[PDB]
RNA sequence: AGUCUGGUGCCAGCAGCCGCGGUAAUUCCAGCUCCAAUAGCGUAUAUUAAAAUUGUUGCAGUUAAAACGCUCGUAGUUGA
RNA sequence: AGCAUUUGUCUAAAAUACUUCCAUUAAUCAAGAACGAAAGUUAAGGGAGUGAAGACGAUCAGAUACCGUCGUAAUCUUAACCAUAAACUAUGCCGACUAGGUGUUGGAUGAAGUGCUUCCUUCAGUACCUUAUGAGAAAUCAAAGUCUUUGGGUUCUGGGG
């Protein structure tokens, strides 16, 4: 902890994150990027994203 | 007081035998130069008042398991057994009793007092394995393995045996309800010993 | 309980503290009479004073005087 | 011979907290001994102990707790950066989180998270937890 | 379901004085009822299943004049999901009547792990809280801490085992014949055993003891 | 006791017993040595 | 998470399967030396037992608490 | 020849019940085991009978091992009702 | 992921390895079905991991491979 | 490796004891060296018994073998060589730590049988029995223990058949 690159890059990855919306506002350690996981990061596809918003009906479809 | 350290006394139970071994070595007073242990007493006294506190304090006394093995110990156990709450076991060992569930003759007690650790050995054993801790009457030449409390005593006097067992009756019933510490008990020592 | 166990004196040379069990000893030689320091564990044969005659005998032991003499230990 | 006195220290130690034996008489004292015995004892893995003298180096008897899983001594004495650190701890000790890994540093012996927090590498001694 | 329980830490399972399992735990005593275990885990009106699973049943043949005489063999794998796991062997003359005797002898086996975390209080407990090993014959386990961006790091026999015990990830190394299939097994219950023996800062605290439930119901159990 | 060296400057007799101890394996032995290129009958080529 | 016992004589931890592990319960009395109802109580690890050191670690302790008068 | 575990343990089992009755005559044994026991062959009945007979018989030179028995109780109510040198010096050690 | 269907019948063959094939072949030769990866997928040879089977970390040497017949001793390494 | 009659002479040796001296002089050691059973070799003696070779008589389908009778070389001393042996505790050597009891050979210290004798305590050799919540693949091992909780020092060695 404190350490300068590690705060600048903990941070620059942890914004990145938050970017992509792999993690929401109240989260904000490097522990939830740890807890990153695989249907959290496929949620975060345009076809997923599609099928939710509506559009078409079917994942298969989007 | 003094009365149950001499009526002791006069009983042979401070002649422990020989082959001193280290355990005990803290216990012994002096080898008599004969080749036998002259065992400190005062000290069983004392220990013999703790085991009585213990005996006590298990508020279920049918939980509590007299066990030996020898012929001459086996009345002193049995009138053990009919003046306290206490069931005794004695005969043969049934070499299964403790660890099997599902055996007829069974027991799941809560406290143990042994006669000779070296004797009866398989119970001792036995009582280790579902945590049974084992007060213990102990010799020269005893083991302590898996004994709490140990009661220095010769254990193979017969008159020895009945004396220590006598002493150990009247303290727990002195703790107990049934004589305040002034008076005697009724029971002779006598009534304890083998025919 | 090793610390400060008194009745360790028994044990080798080598104990808790290294004390030695050799000690000096005033000696006097029966009608004669001069005092003379002496060594417990003597090596080499040991004299009165005015007429040479024997005191200690040495041996590979505590050293065994001889039959007379009286021996105060001669420790402060 | 003996050579390096730590070693023997720290096993006769172990020794007696593994067999449970309360306290324990270490032969050959030292000045590094007494370092790490007090070191020890600043983060409370072992309790007091009397130096006794002699004129020949003395001997220390320690009171055990009943709380030291391992203890023992690296040899040779490695090298090691602070850069390095993280990489030695991860290996040696336990845990991540609990133990302790002990170091002779320029400013004095003392265990890792102390030297990352200084600076300075050094050389490792032991560790114990 | 509900039998005759045979001794009197069973009747108090039966009745209800003993609250859950911990209690048993925590004074040692000997599980000799299976029906008690299951008591606490029934898999309804309860937080978490007991599950089951066969990981191999072995033949093995004594070897007559007249002669075979093949028994089976069958190591079975309990756990929670969520602090206890099991391993259980039985051999016997018969398939169903070995793995049925296996269920219980891992019911009775049931242990508590102990689990903890890599970093911080920031999640619940998640890896085995140190490096802890066990040992059978030949073959030599050792479990590893591990942080969460991690799963169970081991030999498809150890993933399902630890899985079993309730601990999320953790990193594996063994060394030996783990081709011997039950010794691996044994192993790697002894090396989870181990884990709640440890004693650790957490732990480094003087406490209290409790009664002991033969003392602390020693009435319910003497007007039987 | 541990009967390999340990010492702080002991990197020699370290490298120079693995340096020999090397050449004990089987696969090693096949690798290093001339005779491959001589007994093979591809001279080490895949395919001819 | 439960918290297992630490042995009073070794202090050191219990074991969850150990059964070798007791806790001996020992009785106070009142003024006249009759039994009281309340208890002092030690726990003595399976290890000491089965190496059999128990009655000497158990002295010790009891010591310890101002019961046994002797010591060792 | 001898008598088997089943033979053995009925004999016992008579006496237990019916101690009472039984007696150091055989054929009132016989009877007796006619009237109380369930066995259905005249060779095993005789069996059974000659062995509890023999057991009877067998008492009165103590116990034998098994059966309780109220001559038993009678019985135990019958069977109910200066020093060495360093021992002195630990005496007066002691005090 | 097949105790599916035909042909062969110790032959043809398969089979890294264990093994399969002597008349019901869950392994051949087909057909049918099923399965893995997929615009990529097989095969060979080399090479790294797996290998804590080259071992500093981190092996083994009573008996499985392995303590020099024994001791002195220079270099080496190690040294209250 | 090996060493068992008597006495003498020349030699070394270890332990003990030591308020004796020196003051790190050490530990293990590639290179190199000393010694190195038995057989065998070379040379002189020597030559009883034993006895590879060999010769016979048997035994056996056969017997160049087991068994039997005889029997060279070798076996013995001196003087050279040879340098290996299941040259075996199949356990490298030094160093610390662990656990009891039974002994035993060698000293030294105290006390108790008739100066001497014994026992106690204690060193150094040295085995055994029990015990290992020690270890090991087990057999077993007080070292093969103090080990995935892996590092007291070091020489040598092994890596499927």
């Amino acid at each position: 902890e404190k350490s300068s690159k590690r705060i600048f890059q903990g941070e620059a990855l942890l914004r990145r994150m938050v970017r992509q919306g792999l993690l929401g506002e109240n989260e904000e350690k490097l522990d939830y990027v740890l807890g990153l996981t695989l249907p959290k990061l496929l949620e975060r596809r345009l076809q997923t994203k599609v099928f939710k918003l509506g559009l078409a009906k079917s994942v298969h479809h989007a | 007081k003094e009365e149950s350290i001499a009526k002791m006394l006069i009983c042979k139970v401070h002649i422990g035998t020989k082959n001193l071994e280290n355990k005990m070595k803290r216990y012994v007073y002096t080898r008599a130069k004969d080749g036998v242990h002259i065992i400190n007493l005062a000290k069983t006294y004392e220990k013999l008042q703790l085991a009585a506190r213990i005996i006590v304090a298990i508020s279920n006394p049918a939980d509590v398991v007299v066990v030996s093995a020898r012929p001459f110990g086996s009345r002193a156990v049995l009138k053990f057994a009919q003046y306290t709450g206490a069931q005794a076991i004695a005969g043969r060992w049934t070499p299964g009793m403790l660890t099997n569930q599902i055996i007829q003759k069974f027991t799941e007690p809560r406290l143990l007092i042994v006669t000779d650790p070296r004797t009866d050995a398989q119970s001792v054993k036995e009582s280790a394995y579902a945590n049974i801790p084992v007060i213990a009457l102990c010799d020269s030449d005893s083991p302590l393995e898996h004994v709490d409390i140990a009661i220095p005593c010769n254990n193979k006097g017969k008159e020895s045996i009945a004396l220590m067992y006598w002493l150990l009756a009247q303290e727990v019933l002195y703790l107990k309800g049934v004589i305040p510490r002034s008076e005697p008990w009724n029971v002779m020592v006598d009534m304890f010993l083998w025919r | 309980n090793p610390d400060p166990v008194e009745e360790s004196k028994k044990h080798k040379l080598k104990r808790l503290i290294p004390t030695p069990n050799s000690y000096f000893m005033d000696v006097k030689c029966p009608g004669c009479l001069q005092i003379t320091t002496l060594f417990s564990h003597a090596q080499n044969v040991v004299l009165c004073g005015s007429c040479n005659i024997m005191l200690c005998q040495p041996t590979g032991g505590k050293c065994k005087l001889t039959e007379g003499c009286s021996f105060r230990k001669k420790i402060e | 011979v003996r050579m390096s006195v730590l070693a023997d220290c720290l096993k006769t130690i172990n020794n007696a907290e593994k067999r449970g034996r309360r306290q324990v008489l270490i032969r050959p004292s030292s000045k590094v001994v007494i370092k790490f015995l007090q070191y020890m004892q600043k983060k409370g893995y072992i309790g007091s102990f009397e130096i006794v003298d002699d004129h020949r180096s003395g001997k220390i008897v320690v009171n055990l707790l009943g709380r030291i899983n391992k203890c023992a001594v690296i040899s040779p004495r490695y090298d090691v950066k602070l850069d390095e650190i993280e990489k030695i701890i991860t290996s040696i000790l336990p845990s991540r989180l609990f133990g302790h890994l002990i170091l002779t540093t320029p400013y004095g012996i003392m265990d890792h998270e102390e030297a990352r927090r200084k600076h300075t590498g050094g050389k490792v001694l032991g560790f114990f937890f | 379901k509900n039998w005759v329980p045979v001794t009197k830490l069973g009747r108090l399972v039966k009745e209800g004085k003993i609250v859950s399992i911990e209690e048993i735990y925590l004074h040692s005593l000997p599980i000799k009822e299976y029906q008690i275990i299951d008591y606490f885990f029934q898999p309804n009106e309860c937080s978490h299943p007991l599950k089951d699973d066969v990981v191999k049943i072995m033949p093995v043949q004594k070897q007559t004049r007249a002669g075979q005489r093949t028994r089976f063999k069958a190591f079975v794998a309990i756990g929670d999901g969520n602090g206890h796991c099991g391993l259980g062997v039985k051999c016997a003359k018969e398939v169903a009547t070995a793995i049925r005797g296996a269920i219980i002898s891992a019911k009775l086996s049931l242990i508590p792990v102990r689990r903890g975390y890599w970093g911080n209080k920031i999640g619940d407990p998640h890896t085995v809280p140190m490096k802890v090993s066990g040992k059978c014959g030949s073959v030599r386990i050792r479990l590893v801490p591990a942080p969460r961006g991690t799963q169970i790091v081991g030999a498809p026999t150890t993933k399902k085992m630890l899985n079993f015990a309730g601990i999320k990830d953790c990193f594996s190394s063994s060394c030996g014949k783990t081709k011997t299939k039950g010794n691996f097994l044994r192993a790697i219950f002894n090396a989870l055993s181990k884990t709640y023996g440890y004693l650790t800062p957490d732990l480094w605290k003087v406490t209290n003891f409790d009664k002991s439930p033969y003392e602390e119901w020693s009435d319910f159990l003497e007007t039987y | 006791g541990s009967g390999k060296p340990s010492g702080l400057r002991a990197a020699r007799k370290l490298r120079i017993r693995r340096r020999t101890q090397r050449w004990a394996d089987k696969s090693y032995k096949k690798s290093h040595l001339g005779t491959r290129w001589k007994s093979n009958p591809f001279r080490g080529s895949s395919h001819a | 998470i439960y918290i297992p016992r630490k042995c009073s004589a070794t202090s050191r931890l219990i074991p969850a399967k150990e059964h070798g592990a007791v806790q001996i319960n020992v009785g106070m009395v009142d003024a006249n030396g009759v039994y009281n109802g309340k208890t002092e109580t030690f726990a003595i690890s399976g290890h000491v037992r089965q190496n059999g050191e128990s009655d000497a670690c158990l002295n010790r302790l009891m010591y310890e608490k101002k019961l046994l008068s002797f010591q060792n | 020849r001898v008598r088997t575990k089943t033979i053995k343990r009925a004999a016992r089992q008579i006496v237990e019940k019916y101690y009472a009755k039984l007696t150091l005559d055989f054929q009132i044994n016989k009877k007796i085991t006619e009237e109380v026991a369930i066995i259905p062959s005249k060779r095993m009945k005789n069996k059974v009978a000659g062995f509890v007979t023999h057991l009877m018989k067998r008492i009165q030179k103590g116990p034998v091992r098994g059966i309780s028995l109220k001559l038993q109780e009678e019985e135990r109510e019958r069977r109910l009702d200066y020093v060495e040198p360093d021992t002195l010096r630990m005496i007066k050690s002691l005090g």
